[PDB]
RNA sequence: CCGGCCGGGAACUCAAAGGAGACUGCCAGUGAUAAACUGGAGGAAGGUGGGGAUGACGUCAAGUCAUCAUGGCCCUUACGACCAGGGCUACACACGUGCUACAAUGGCGCAUACAAAGAGAAGCGACCUCGCGAGAGCAAGCGGACCUCAUAAAGUGCGUCGUAGUCCGGAUUGGAGUCUGCAACUCGACUCCAUGAAGUCGGAAUCGCUAGUAAUCGUGGAUCAGAAUGCCACGGUGAAUAC
């Protein structure tokens, strides 16, 4: 039970199986097993191999896993390339958003030592 | 003519009317429980009813705006034993002893300049 | 057929311009839907009272502001010129037509 | 507590039973001021409780609290440099007032899904005194009894 | 606070009406479903304090341009200086 | 620092209030301003004839201005003269048209302002301050006045260091909200600096 | 990111970009105009930006268009 | 027209002006036959009923010359004045105050009952319509117990999840947008899609609160074009404990 990515999830509600692809966020989701005719809260015994393999087009559709990877970090670099300050910023291991750094920019400075 | 108790507790002010009869029980123009029947505090409006009987003796519709589901049904209980008025002072005695008589006047207490909330005082760190 | 709106800060005054008025109605044409008491609507201010920081200190200050209704029924055109020309109360808001 | 001794609210016994002592229980595990949801708790742990003993419900909850209940505790006493546990016969008023959190305490810290479960599970170890909660009073006697020597 | 403090803010009230609001407005529709001839909004090259919210609010006693208040214009060290001589209509310390 | 005005916390009771018009949150503003305005004005003006008190309402499109002075005469000139010259500058201030009484202040003594202005403008004369205080207690007492005191602050004499000290003669209840308490205040300007003088006066009750 | 209804620019600024396109770019080409929105229109042109202190170069290139001319001129000298 | 909606109705809810009421005063016990406490009576309220306002003489040369004032001192084609851009928002760290969690007393979907208190014309904005949305166009009422802000949330009912770094938690970042404003780069708030850090309840140590309080739950306001987890204010449900 594959779907779209190498990745390989199930055993549970659909809506919230999908969701395990790098590229669902629920919304995503329910617009998918919506379009594909598929009841949300069904496990996957039953959904015979004849509804699976259409969800694998609907899935299809969007830039998702590896591709959607690939494409963000692309998008990273670009303003690095361009040496901007949201750029450089992400070269710098420091908030690009502008949250304050005197104290607490924790999660993007990484834990602390000295 | 209608024999009457107001009764009202924090925020609430229930209007309660009597006239013997059935045990039915309306409020807002509804039944007791659509109200609140089946709810914190159900078996409290039934209450001043105790000592005093029915069953389907008399009949009581009534109507309450203000607080919320506990003030609400705390007027209607006290204008219950307040109509009971009406029936004489012989029984608005163990109405006392029942506690149902008293305005409940815990009202709430203000915010105040300088804490977080009527008690509560902003933690204080000596440095 | 005809009300008028009174306000004021102070309230020892104003239904003292009201009993006033009303009683200058029903001396002459009269009827006079009695004067409404109604919603007295309080600002409150509250403000630092040091200079310099102490923020726990400050000073509450409020301002009440009473109405009366009053409603006229009959116009009779000597009750209306018992409005007109007897009048006063510097202090009081009056509202005419609605 | 300088001067002003004082007695004591007496809260209403129990909507659905009526009983004083529920009250003070319920009131115990209720949380955030949540009455509403929490006798919720108490009767679906009595209603598992009450037929999975079978021996009704009211005397089922007795006996297991019959058994977390405490008869001797060690109150401190700072004085001349020591703190001086010192043991006191403690009040029968009390003796379920600490029993019930105990016990509502126990099953707060424990592994079954629900609180209702776990709640149950307190009342059913302690039923049969092999608890965490009873383990409280095989304890409570162990440090008094043991500052014996003081009285 | 520093008269030349004052003075922007008076320089900028009267811009804040010579054109905003009036000239200013040439801009509420030019720039609303009209569509376009960018010439549009690009008109904005005027004086600057034009701009009503570029008025800061101040004490209109002292010039304090902190701990304002609009009801009475002031700054609440003045307005309770005013407050304690009556001065102010209505206003007594409230409680309840 | 820590009393909470004399004058002030009574307003609701036994004192009474310096304005007393009304105004919406719009005019509000545009009115204090006004007032502090015409107040500003006409105490810099009749400074030497004595005033106390200046009272203001805006009776409709038009404000009217009484003026509590203790040299009725002074303020109001040649058979009406002054008055005239200030309605002149009062209506020019206020944006509408202005009447202007003229109240009397019997027993100045009695008056907390008055008395402080005095003291005040004995200072910028250049005389001992305890003797000053001490006049103005005394002709208060005498007048009547179940109570005053008055208080002098700031290089009380010329002290590089400065002081307070006061004159309680007779009966201040601070506390008793019924209690009449005619409180003021007022400044000297000296050769070495500003001395504040507050002075309180206990008149009686309910 | 803001705007929505017509991308922001300083005139003096823009006509400083006409007066090198039918011109042929001069020296450098110095704005205080941080503000503005960079056009296709100024690519290959090297604008001067303020930072406080003076004004850094900035080469404009085939996607520094929907910036900031500012964004390309830090301002907090850290290290 | 099952809408207090129209006649009407002056009862009731309320509104806001004025009144009575509570005094250890009445019974009793305790205590010097006192003060007082204690318990009982009646009573909406018993022992300054609940809360607020109110802060004595004074202590800390405690804080404020930057709110304003002011003695003295200093600058005066500069220590003053105008403009642009930047900065007060920096970031190896440390400490204080808070907000949000770690979850089934819970998360989520759907249905659904019950507040208080404020705000409003250079404003509050209904409706309808468009947009998944934040919003947008159009447009009524209301200086407002009328009209708008505004559909309280906890809660209750069903169902789902089943103890997992999870359907818990929402950081961080990519992408794309909305509104204010001359202007959202530095640094605004908000939305849609994706993203899913730390975190499984916190060492030593330490803080709050004695009842409609603590705890929990939403609501409004001042400042303010915009910019609240802070501040100020409101009620909902509502404890434990004091020898
Ligand atoms: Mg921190
Ligand atoms: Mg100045
Ligand atoms: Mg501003
Ligand atoms: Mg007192
Ligand atoms: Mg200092
Ligand atoms: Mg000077
Ligand atoms: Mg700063
Ligand atoms: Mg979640
Ligand atoms: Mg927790
Ligand atoms: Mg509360």
């Amino acid at each position: 039970a594959r779907i779209a990515g190498i990745n390989i999830p199930d055993h549970k509600h659909a809506v919230i199986a999908l969701t395990s692809i790098y590229g669902v966020g629920k919304t995503r989701s329910k617009a998918i097993l919506a379009a594909a005719g598929i009841a949300e809260d069904v496990k996957i015994s039953e959904l015979s191999e004849g509804q699976i393999d259409t969800l694998r087009d609907e899935v299809a559709k969007f830039v998702v896993e590896g591709d959607l990877r690939r494409e963000i970090s692309m998008s990273i670099k670009r303003l690095m390339d361009l040496g901007c300050y949201r750029g450089l910023r992400h070269r710098r291991g420091l908030p690009v958003r502008g949250q304050r750094t005197k104290t607490n920019a924790r999660t993007r400075k990484g834990p602390r030592k000295p | 003519n209608q024999y009457y108790g107001t009764g009202r507790r924090k925020s609430s002010a229930a209007r309660v009317f009597i006239k013997p009869g059935n045990g039915k029980i309306v409020i807002n123009q509804r039944s007791l429980e659509q109200y609140f029947g089946r709810e914190t505090a159900r078996m409290v409006v039934r209450q001043p009813l105790e000592l005093v009987d029915m069953v389907e003796k008399l009949d009581l519709y009534i109507t309450v705006k203000g607080g919320g589901i506990s003030g609400q049904a705390g007027a209607i209980r006290h204008g219950i034993t307040r109509a009971l008025m009406e029936y004489d002072e012989s029984l608005r005695s163990e109405l006392r002893k029942a506690g149902f008589v008293t305005r409940d006047a815990r009202q709430v207490e203000r915010k105040k300049v300088g804490l977080r909330k009527a008690r509560r005082r902003p933690q204080f760190s000596k440095r | 057929r005809i009300r008028i709106r009174l306000k004021a800060f102070d309230h020892r005054l104003i239904d003292q311009a009201t009993a006033e008025i009303v009683e200058t109605a029903k001396r002459t044409g009269a009827q006079v839907r009695g004067p409404i008491p109604l919603p007295t609507r309080k600002e409150r201010f509250t403000v630092l009272i040091s200079p310099h920081v102490n923020k726990d200190a400050r000073d509450q200050y409020e301002i009440r502001t009473h109405l009366r209704l009053v409603d006229i029924v009959e116009p009779t055109e000597k009750t209306v010129d018992a409005l007109m020309r007897l009048d006063l109360a510097a202090g009081v808001d009056v509202q005419i037509s609605l | 507590p300088r001067r002003r001794v004082i007695g004591q609210r007496k809260i209403l016994p129990d909507p659905k039973f009526g009983s004083e002592l529920l009250a003070k229980f319920v009131n115990i595990l209720m949380v955030d001021g949540k009455k509403s949801t929490a006798e919720s708790i108490v009767y679906s742990a009595l209603e598992t409780l009450a037929q999975r003993s079978g021996k009704s419900e009211l005397e089922a909850f007795e006996v297991a609290l019959e058994n977390v209940r405490p008869t001797v505790e060690v109150k401190s006493r700072r004085v001349g440099g020591s703190t001086y546990q010192v043991p006191v016969e403690v009040r029968p008023v009390r003796r379920n007032a600490l029993a019930m959190r105990w016990i509502v305490e126990a099953a707060r810290k424990r592994g079954d899904k629900s609180m209702a479960l776990r709640l149950a599970n307190e009342l059913s170890d302690a039923a049969e005194n092999k608890g965490t909660a009873v383990k409280k009073r095989e304890d409570v006697h162990r440090m008094a009894e043991a500052n014996k020597a003081f009285a | 606070a520093k008269q030349s403090m004052k003075a922007r803010e008076v320089k900028r009230v009267a811009l804040a009406d010579k054109y905003f609001a009036k000239r200013a407005e040439l801009k509420a529709i030019i720039s609303d479903v009209n569509a376009r001839w960018n010439a549009v909004l690009k008109l904005q090259t005027l004086p600057r304090d034009s701009s009503p919210s570029r008025q800061r609010n101040r004490c209109r006693q002292t010039g304090r341009p902190h701990g304002f208040l609009r009801k009475f214009g002031l700054s609440r060290i003045k307005v309770r200086e005013a407050a304690m001589r009556g001065e102010i209509p209505g206003l007594k310390k409230a409680s309840w | 620092g820590q009393k909470v005005h004399p004058n002030g916390i009574r307003l609701g009771i036994v004192k009474p209030w310096n304005s007393t018009w009304f105004a919406n949150t719009k005019e509000f503003a545009d009115n204090l301003d006004s007032d502090f305005k015409v107040r500003q004005y006409l105490t810099k003006e009749l400074a030497k004839a004595s005033v106390s008190r200046i009272v203001i309402e805006r009776p409709a499109k038009s404000i009217r201005v009484t003026i509590h002075t203790a040299r009725p005469g002074i303020v109001i000139g040649k058979k009406g003269e002054d008055v005239e010259k200030l309605r002149k500058v009062v209506a020019d201030i206020a944006g509408v048209p202005a009447q202007i009484n003229i109240a009397e202040v019997r027993k100045p003594e009695l008056d907390a302002k008055l008395v402080a202005d005095s003291i005040t403008s004995q200072l910028e004369r250049r005389v001992m301050f305890r003797r000053a205080m001490k006049r103005a207690v005394q002709n208060a007492m005498r007048l009547g006045a179940k109570g005053i005191k008055v208080e002098v602050s700031g290089r009380l004499g010329g002290a590089e260091i400065a002081r307070t000290e006061w004159y309680r003669e007779g009966r201040v209840p601070l506390h008793t909200l019924r209690a009449d308490i005619d409180y003021n205040t007022s400044e000297a300007h000296t050769t070495y600096g500003v001395i504040g003088v507050k002075v309180w006066i206990f008149k009686g009750e309910i | 990111r803001s705007l929505k209804k017509g991308p922001f620019i300083d005139l003096h600024l823009l006509k400083k970009v006409e007066k090198a396109v039918e011109s042929g770019d001069k020296k450098p080409l110095r704005t205080w105009s941080r503000r503005s929105t960079i056009f296709p229109n100024m690519i290959g042109l090297t604008i001067a930006v303020h930072n406080g202190r003076q004004h850094v170069p900035v080469f404009v290139t085939d996607e520094m268009v929907g910036h900031k001319l500012g964004e390309f001129a830090p301002t907090r000298t850290y290290r």
